[PDB]
């Protein structure tokens, strides 16, 4: 999906609001600060309710300026709430009642997500790939910064995993695949407008083919 | 026009979540509480920092966080949600790693701690993957340019920690010597070890 979340690239954000090895306070600065991930393992562990990666689609599906104005542990209320209301677990009434006032929740997913794609390679560390040039509107572990790109295996993963694009819509076809670490020279991912050496991206099988 | 939409207080929607899910039976007795209990206590730096020690002075087990991550990081018992399959990348004289989640917010959780604001910060997801060396350097470390930046983005189950370089002044200390300047940010990539003068 390519949402306001696919953040890497973007110019015209300031500094970084921190410098090394300043003090960053309590784990949690506030009291409620530890639901949302509880939540999350409670939805995925104890009810079974929801995927890991359902709750990034679901954050990735907040309205986008809702999205760029909230602090990143709410996005994660927002996002198990959400979850919780479209898996018929919980109701938006109950949650605005027990809330005192106005709850909204992410925007419904446009996609109904795809398949752990049918045809793909196994690649070899050294090997040369290119990033698929696909648009997925639904759930993908593919930053855009690297979509149609080159760039060289440097790992492939001894474990394997249900696709995103599919888990991340609850989808029965998941399957299981290994991911890649693939190395990009910045260059080919901005060109000279970058003052970087390489960037590695963990990237599933089905995102990648033989350069 | 592009106006923020009415809200409760944050407070009030986070613990209504936790009481409509509660008031339902859905939550065992004591389940979020535990959980706060491990995220404060249990997922910390000082793991990543003990194992970055003992690499340190320990060539074989250098060798293996290096190769299998995994399984070094189970001989200490720290493996765990966020951090199951681990992968420790080495820094050298040529080369600097860092490590974001441009997507989101993923983090080697137990071993390096859940992540601090700024590694989740907008400025920090956009930033870091396209200048990384102008970012560190605003953050108080200086990379020459004989040294390659590489940035891992945090893009599927891999689950990154830099093994820095020893800093020269440390040669013979021990173990829990070493630990003590192996902090947070070193093992996110964006700080170097110093030792004091
Ligand atoms: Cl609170
Ligand atoms: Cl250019
Ligand atoms: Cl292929
Ligand atoms: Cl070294
Ligand atoms: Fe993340
Ligand atoms: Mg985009
Ligand atoms: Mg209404
Ligand atoms: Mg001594």
């Amino acid at each position: 999906m390519d949402g306001v979340h696919d953040l890497a690239g973007v110019q015209g954000f300031g500094k970084v609001p921190h410098t090394v090895n300043a003090d960053i306070g309590p784990t949690f600065h506030a009291e409620w600060e530890h639901l949302p991930y509880s939540l999350m393992f409670a939805g995925v562990a104890e009810l079974g309710a929801f995927s890991v990666d359902e709750v990034r689609y679901v954050v990735e599906r907040m309205e986008p300026r809702h999205y760029m104005m909230t602090p990143y542990y709410e996005r994660y209320v927002i996002g198990v709430a959400t979850l919780m209301v479209e898996k018929g677990i919980l109701t938006q009434d109950e949650l605005e009642s027990l809330a005192g006032g106005p709850f909204p929740l992410s925007r419904p997913s446009e996609s109904e997500g795809r398949p752990a794609p049918v045809e793909t390679t196994t690649f070899e560390v050294g090997q040369r790939v290119r990033v698929r040039d696909e648009y997925v509107p639904g759930h993908i572990r593919m930053p855009a910064y690297c979509r149609g790109r080159v760039g060289t295996i440097s790992h492939r993963t001894t474990e394997k995993w249900p696709f995103p694009d599919a888990i991340g819509h609850g989808r029965n076809d998941a399957g299981e695949e290994p991911t890649y670490h693939v190395k990009f020279a910045a260059e080919e991912l901005f060109g000279s407008d970058t003052d970087g050496g390489s960037v590695v991206v963990d990237l599933f099988e089905g995102y990648l083919e033989p350069a | 026009e592009n106006a923020a939409p009415a809200q409760a207080p944050v407070s009030d929607r986070a613990w209504a979540l936790f009481r409509a899910l509660d008031g339902k039976g859905l939550v065992p007795d004591g389940y979020v509480e535990g959980w706060k209990k491990t995220f404060e206590e249990d997922f910390s730096p000082r793991r990543g920092a003990e194992l970055v020690a003992r690499a340190w002075t320990d060539p074989e087990f250098r060798q293996l966080l290096l190769t299998d991550g995994t399984a070094a990081v189970a001989q200490y018992g720290y493996l765990g949600p966020q951090g199951e399959y681990i992968v420790a990348v080495e820094d050298t004289p040529t080369l600097k790693n860092v490590i974001v989640c441009s997507l989101c917010s993923c983090t080697a959780w137990p071993i390096l701690g859940l992540p601090p604001t700024w590694y989740k910060s907008f400025e920090y997801r956009a930033r870091v993957v396209r200048e990384p060396r102008k970012v560190l350097s605003e953050m108080g470390t200086e990379i020459a340019s004989d040294i390659e930046i590489r940035v891992y983005d945090t893009t599927a189950e891999t689950r990154y920690m830099v093994l820095p370089q020893r800093p020269a002044g440390t040669e013979g200390w021990s173990q829990e010597q070493l630990q003590e300047i192996v902090t947070k940010d070193c093992l996110i990539g964006v700080a170097i070890p110093q030792v004091p003068t």
